[PDB]
C-alpha cells in the first residue's frame, strides 16, 4: 500500500526527472510536455515489444499508482453518509434519488 | 500441572483470553477447559472463563485443530459473560435447587472455611467465579454441557438480600450462632418500610428433599460422604 | 381537558358502529395503473379497480363513495395460533363524490 | 464490548454489572441518560406463552349505552343512504342525530323503549329527515 | 368519568342463521 | 475537562424535561393522527395487553394516555442522546414509508436503514464495515416487524450489542426487548408522519441546544 507521502515524493521526483529529460534532449524545460516525454523516452530507450505497456514509460505518478482508499467516517466516528449502515450507501442513495424523481414526475444507438 | 486426571483435558488452564477486536484486554481473566470431544474429524471444546470477582462465562468452540477450538471458545466466552452475585464475596445468597434438562443440581450456601465440596467441574467454575464456600450435589444425567448451563442459570437467578428487602419492604435480619442473639441487619428497604409484620406461618408448605432430612436425622450411612479430601 | 375516553366515545369511527355495508367517503392517494388506493379514515386503505365508466375522472385527490365490508381483512388458518392479516380494508367502489 | 446474552437481564443491568466489575473502562454514552430517565418497564426478555384452560385476556369490549339504540336504529331504518365522512372530526350521521334526540326525550320524559323510538322517529320526520323503514 | 365504556352483551349481534325448516314439523 | 463535563453533559440530566419535548404533542394530536387504532383482536400479542384500552367491534384500541407517557419518555431519551452527539439509526421495513424515513434521517443529520437487513450488521460490524467502525448509540424502530410479521432481527441484535432501542409497537408486536416502547398505530400514514415529525423536531432541537450551550460556555 502506498502512503500519501510516497506519492508526494514520487511527484517531486517526476518533476525533477522531467526537467532532467528536457535538459538532456535540448528542449526548454518550461514548455516540455508529456507527448515530448513519450517521444524522448522512446528514442533514448528504443523498444520493439508489441505490448505498449511493456515498453518503457515515464508518466505522472498518479496515472499508474491506483487509489481506492475511500474513508467513510471521520475522527469522531460519525459516518459521512446518512445511508452508511446499509453498507451500500452509494447504490441506495442513487435508488432514493431515482424514486424521488419518479415521485416528482408523477406529481407533474445506445445501451 | 495436570487437570482432573493425568490424561484429561478437563481442568487445564488455557491462560488469559486474547485481546478482543473491541480493543479490551482480559489479563485478569482465567480460562479452564471443561470438555474436549471428537466430532465425527473435528474437535468440540467446552471452556469457561472468569475473573474471580463474579464475572464469568462459558462457550463452545468447534474446529479441526484443537488449539483453534480453544481460541474460538475462549474468545467467544469472554463476550458472553454472566455476573454472579456473591454473599460477602465468598458464597451464594441462598440454597439453589435447579433442573436443566435431565441434570439436577442442588447447591447449599455455607459459612466461611467450608470450602468447595462440589463436582469437580463445579469446583473449577466456582474458582473462576470467585465462590469459595459452597456445597453441591449433581443428580440425574451427568452431562457436562447441561451441568454448566444449569449452574450458570441457577447462579445468575439468585435473589440478593437487598432485592428481598426491596421486594418485601422489610429488614432482613441475620442470626448467627457464633454471634449469640445479636440481630445483624444485612439489608434494609430503600423505600418505605412496612409496618405490618409477615404472617407467622405455623408450618410452611416448603418442598423438602429426602436427602437433606435423612442427613440431618442421621440415617444417611454412606461410606462415601464426609470423606477427607485435599483443600479445594 | 378532554380525556381519551371522551374522544373515543365521540369519534365518528366509534359512532359508525359496525362497518359492514356502510357508505363512506374516501380519498384516492396513490395510483398504480388501474389500481386506486383510497383512504376513508380507517387504519388501513382499500385498493379498488378503476371503473370502466368515466375511468379518467379517478385521479389522485379524488373523493369517492365506497361501501365498506371489512375494516381489516384477517383470518385464522389451520395450524396457526394468530390471525393472518393482509394489511388492507375491503370496500366496493360506487362512484365519485359529487 | 459488553455481554451479548440478550436473554439475561437487560442492557442496563448487564452494562452496570460489567462497569462495576471493571470489564468496561468507561460507561457508554447512553448509560447516564438511562440512569436519569429510566423506562417504565425494564426491557427484560420474556417468552410469550399460549393461554390454556380458563385463562382469558383482560381486554374488554368497548360498549356504550347508545350502541343499543344505534343497533336497533340500524335494524329498523337500515344504514343511511347518506355517506359517512370519517375525515371530519365532528361528522354527524343520521343515526347520531336519532341517538341525540332519543337521549333528549329520555331525559325529558319516561323510559319506554318502543315509545321513545316511535316518538324520536316522529320528531326527526317533523324536522325534515327522511327515514325509510 | 361518565365517558368510560360499560359492560353489556353485543347489541349489534346478528341473529343466528336458521334452516328453511326451522320451527316447522 | 471536569468543568466542561459537569456543566455540559451532567447539567441536562438534572431536569425532568430539559428539551421541553412535552409541548410537541398531546393526546388530542395523537387521536387526530389515528395513533389509537390497532389491529383486530385475532392478531393481538399478549405482551401488548396492558397497553390496550379495549376492543371496539373486534378492533383493538390503544390507550393513548399510556402512549403519551411512553412517548414522553422515548422523546426525552432521544433528545438527550442527540444532545450528546450520539449516532441515531432509524429502522423500518415498511416500504410505504421508506422514502419518508430516509428523508427525515437526512434532514436531522442522522442515519436510516429502510432496506433489507443483511445478517451481521450489528453483531459482526467489524468484519462488514471495518475494524474501527462506530456503531449506533440509539436505534429507533418506526416498525418493529418485518414483512413476514415477525420481529425485526435488529431488535435482538441491538439487545445483543447493548444498544438502547426506541420503538413504535402496534397491538401485534412484541415490546419485551425494546428499551423505550411507544404503543401506537404504525400503519396509517398520518401516525407515521406524526412520529417522524416528533422525532425530527426533538433531535434538531437537542442539537441546537447543545450548540447554544457550547457557545455560551465558551463565551463565559
Ligand atoms: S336451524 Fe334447523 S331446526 Fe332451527
Ligand atoms: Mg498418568
Ligand atoms: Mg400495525
Amino acid at each position: 500500500t502506498y502512503t500519501e507521502d510516497f506519492i508526494k515524493k514520487q511527484i517531486e521526483e517526476f518533476n525533477i526527472g522531467k526537467r532532467h529529460l528536457a535538459n538532456m534532449m535540448g528542449e526548454d524545460p518550461e514548455t516540455f510536455t508529456q507527448e515530448d516525454i513519450d517521444r524522448a523516452i522512446a528514442y533514448l530507450f528504443p523498444s520493439g515489444l508489441f505490448e505498449k505497456r511493456a515498453r518503457p514509460v515515464m508518466k505522472h505518478p498518479e496515472q499508474i499508482f491506483p487509489r481506492q482508499r475511500a474513508i467513510q467516517w471521520g475522527e469522531d466516528g460519525r459516518p459521512f453518509h446518512y445511508l452508511f449502515y446499509t453498507g451500500k450507501q452509494s447504490y441506495y442513495s442513487l435508488m432514493h434519488d431515482v424514486y424521488g424523481m419518479l415521485l416528482n414526475l408523477e406529481k407533474h444507438g445506445s445501451r | 500441572e495436570r487437570g482432573w486426571s493425568g490424561n484429561s483435558w478437563g481442568g487445564i488452564s488455557l491462560g488469559p483470553p486474547d485481546p478482543g477486536p473491541c480493543g479490551e484486554t482480559y489479563e485478569d481473566f482465567d480460562t479452564r477447559i471443561l470438555e474436549v470431544r471428537n466430532v465425527f474429524k473435528s474437535i468440540r471444546v467446552l471452556v469457561a472463563v472468569g475473573n474471580g470477582k463474579g464475572a464469568a462465562g462459558f462457550s463452545i468452540g468447534k474446529a479441526t485443530d484443537r488449539m483453534d477450538a480453544f481460541r474460538k471458545a475462549k474468545n467467544r466466552a469472554v463476550h458472553h459473560l454472566h455476573y454472579i452475585e456473591r454473599y460477602e464475596d465468598h458464597t451464594i445468597f441462598h440454597d439453589i435447587s435447579l433442573r436443566f434438562k435431565r441434570t439436577h443440581i442442588k447447591m447449599k450456601k455455607q459459612p466461611k472455611g467450608y470450602g468447595l465440596r462440589c463436582h469437580r467441574a463445579i469446583i473449577t467454575i466456582c474458582r473462576l467465579i470467585g465462590i469459595k464456600d459452597m456445597y453441591a450435589k449433581v443428580s440425574g444425567s451427568i452431562n457436562m454441557l447441561s451441568l454448566t448451563q444449569g449452574l450458570f442459570r441457577g447462579l445468575s437467578r439468585q435473589e440478593t438480600h437487598q432485592q428481598l428487602a426491596d421486594k418485601k419492604g422489610l429488614h432482613v435480619v441475620e442470626i448467627r450462632e457464633e454471634c449469640g442473639p445479636l440481630p445483624i441487619v444485612v439489608a434494609s428497604p430503600r423505600g418505605p418500610l412496612r409496618k405490618d409484620p409477615e404472617p407467622e406461618d405455623e408450618v410452611p408448605d416448603v418442598k423438602l428433599d429426602w436427602e437433606d432430612v435423612k442427613t440431618a436425622q442421621g440415617m444417611k450411612r454412606s461410606v462415601w460422604s464426609n470423606l477427607k479430601r485435599a483443600a479445594t | 381537558v378532554e380525556s381519551f375516553a371522551s374522544m373515543l366515545r365521540h369519534s365518528p369511527l366509534t359512532q359508525m358502529g359496525p362497518a359492514k355495508d356502510k357508505l363512506v367517503i374516501g380519498r384516492i392517494f396513490h395510483i398504480v395503473e388501474n389500481d386506486l388506493y383510497i383512504d376513508f379514515g380507517g387504519k388501513f386503505h382499500c385498493v379498488c379497480r378503476r371503473p370502466e365508466v368515466d375511468g379518467e375522472k379517478y385521479q389522485k385527490g379524488t373523493r369517492v363513495r365506497l361501501r365498506l365490508l371489512d375494516l381489516e381483512l384477517t383470518s385464522r388458518f389451520l395450524g396457526a395460533t394468530t390471525d393472518t392479516t393482509v394489511l388492507e380494508a375491503n370496500a366496493v367502489l360506487l362512484g365519485i363524490q359529487e | 464490548a459488553g455481554s451479548r446474552l440478550e436473554t439475561v437481564g437487560s442492557i442496563f443491568s448487564r452494562t452496570r454489572d460489567l462497569v462495576r466489575a471493571g470489564v468496561l473502562k468507561e460507561k457508554p454514552l447512553w448509560f447516564d441518560v438511562y440512569d436519569a430517565f429510566p423506562p417504565l418497564r425494564e426491557p427484560v426478555f420474556q417468552r410469550p406463552r399460549v393461554r390454556y384452560g380458563k385463562a382469558k385476556a383482560p381486554i374488554q369490549d368497548i360498549w356504550y349505552h347508545e350502541d343499543r339504540i344505534r343497533a336497533k336504529f340500524y335494524s329498523v331504518y337500515g344504514s343511511g343512504q347518506r355517506a359517512f365522512d370519517l375525515f371530519n372530526p365532528n361528522f354527524k350521521s343520521t343515526c347520531q342525530r336519532f341517538v341525540e334526540k332519543y337521549t333528549e326525550l329520555q331525559k325529558l320524559g319516561e323510559t319506554d323503549e318502543e315509545k321513545l323510538f316511535v316518538e324520536t322517529g316522529k320528531a326527526l320526520l317533523a324536522e325534515g329527515v327522511i327515514l325509510r323503514r | 368519568n361518565e365517558d368510560l365504556p360499560i359492560s353489556m352483551e353485543n347489541p349489534y349481534k346478528e341473529p343466528l342463521k336458521k334452516c328453511i325448516l326451522c320451527g316447522k314439523h | 475537562s471536569t468543568d466542561f463535563n459537569d456543566k455540559i453533559l451532567n447539567e441536562p440530566l438534572k431536569h425532568s424535561d430539559f428539551f421541553n419535548v412535552k409541548e410537541l404533542f398531546s393526546v388530542r394530536s395523537l387521536f387526530d393522527a389515528r395513533v389509537h387504532l390497532g389491529h383486530k383482536a385475532g392478531c393481538r400479542h399478549r405482551f401488548m395487553e396492558p397497553y390496550i384500552f379495549g376492543s371496539r367491534l373486534d378492533h383493538d384500541i390503544i390507550d393513548l394516555e399510556q402512549t403519551a407517557t411512553h412517548l414522553q419518555l422515548a422523546l426525552n431519551f432521544t433528545a438527550h442522546m442527540a444532545y450528546r452527539k450520539g449516532i441515531i439509526l432509524f429502522i423500518s421495513r415498511n416500504r410505504q414509508f421508506s422514502y419518508l424515513i430516509e428523508n427525515m434521517a437526512r434532514d436531522c443529520g442522522e442515519y436510516a436503514h429502510t432496506r433489507y437487513f443483511r445478517g451481521g450488521m450489528l453483531t459482526n460490524a467489524r468484519l462488514l464495515f471495518g475494524p474501527t467502525v462506530r456503531l449506533p448509540d440509539l436505534i429507533i424502530f418506526l416498525h418493529t416487524l418485518n414483512n413476514i410479521f415477525e420481529p425485526h432481527v435488529a431488535v435482538r441484535d441491538a439487545a445483543k450489542m447493548n444498544i438502547p432501542t426506541v420503538g413504535i409497537v402496534d397491538t401485534n408486536c412484541n415490546p419485551c426487548l425494546i428499551t423505550y416502547p411507544v404503543p401506537g398505530n404504525d400503519d396509517s400514514p398520518l401516525a407515521v408522519h406524526l412520529y417522524c415529525r416528533l422525532f425530527q423536531t426533538a433531535i434538531t432541537r437537542a442539537k441546537e441546544k447543545r450548540q447554544q450551550v457550547e457557545a455560551l460556555y465558551r463565551l463565559q
